[PDB]
């Protein structure tokens, strides 16, 4: 399953 | 001069929070991180002692500062003519708590009680200097691999805490709380709760439970992972839908699955060694 990093700012 | 100061190394990454290059100070090599940010992204803006005009992000990093802690610490800054760069601690060796996350996978409650309270005693810290971050994710931790410490980073979505209500967000939308989503309004404190709650089950279970804004305000937390029966009552607490509803920091680190806590080196010595 597919684990990601998320933007911010 | 800031050329002459620092020794710059390669690019550790970029984004919203500008541009990180690892760096050693000349002096007395000690290890930095250099951050750029270009004053055109730069939303808010604050005023210091004698009024100077910086972003918003040194002023909370000055209120910080204070001492030693669970933050990372600004060591020195500079203002060229479309940018600000920033001087911070590096600690050596390193991995932020997102990466050690995909490579271990789900932590053992043990680490995840150790790295939780001291993410807790760092938030605690930030509140107490008036700071409120607005972007706790496992992103934004370092883990100082030798020491077995946490140290809180990119203060860049951040604010002066205060009572009433925020109308302005910039943080992460998967850690935000459901009455931001809904509404667009929270409070500091709370909204605060909510993004632990998250980074808690990130930690307990490998992965952040929601992605989708119908997750987020849905209010049903389902575990993938076998997690204790107490775990999981602090999680769902932390995730309340009612802002109202939820712990304060001093009841979560009241709560029974928080209790024999080990210290910094204990965690460094059993688990990260
Ligand atoms: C890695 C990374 O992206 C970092 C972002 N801020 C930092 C501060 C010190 C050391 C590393 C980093």
């Amino acid at each position: 399953r597919k684990r990601r990093r998320h933007p911010s700012g | 001069p800031l050329e002459s100061q620092y020794q710059v190394g390669p690019l550790l990454g970029s984004g919203g929070f500008g541009s990180v290059y690892s760096g050693i100070r000349v002096s007395d090599n000690l290890p930095v991180a250099i951050k750029h940010v270009e004053k055109d992204r730069i939303s808010d803006w604050g005023e210091l002692p004698n009024g100077t005009r910086v972003p918003m992000e040194v002023v909370l990093l000055k209120k910080v500062s204070s001492g030693f802690s669970g933050v990372i610490r600004l060591l020195d800054w500079f203002e060229r003519p479309d940018s600000f760069v920033l001087i911070l601690e590096r600690p050596e060796p390193v991995q932020d708590l997102f990466d050690f996350i995909t490579e271990r996978g789900a932590l053992q409650e043990e680490l995840a009680r150790s790295f939780f309270w001291q993410v807790l005693e760092a938030v605690r810290h930030c509140h107490n200097c008036g700071v409120l971050h607005r972007d706790i994710k496992d992103e934004n931790i370092l883990i100082d691999l030798n020491r077995g410490e946490l140290k809180l980073i990119d203060f860049g979505s951040g604010a002066l805490l205060k009572d009433t209500v925020y109308t302005d967000f910039d943080g992460t939308r998967v850690y935000s709380p459901p009455e931001w989503i809904r509404y667009h309004r929270y409070h500091g404190r709370s909204a605060a709760v909510w993004s632990l709650g998250i980074l808690l089950y990130d930690m307990v279970c490998g992965d952040i439970p929601f992605e989708h804004d119908e997750e987020i305000i849905g209010g049903q937390v389902f575990f993938r992972q076998r997690v204790s029966s107490e775990c999981q009552h602090l999680i769902r607490w932390c995730l309340a839908l009612r802002p109202s509803d939820r712990p304060t920091f001093e009841e979560i680190q009241n709560h029974p699955w928080m209790q024999d806590v080990l210290l910094p080196q204990e965690t460094a010595e059993i688990h990260l060694h």
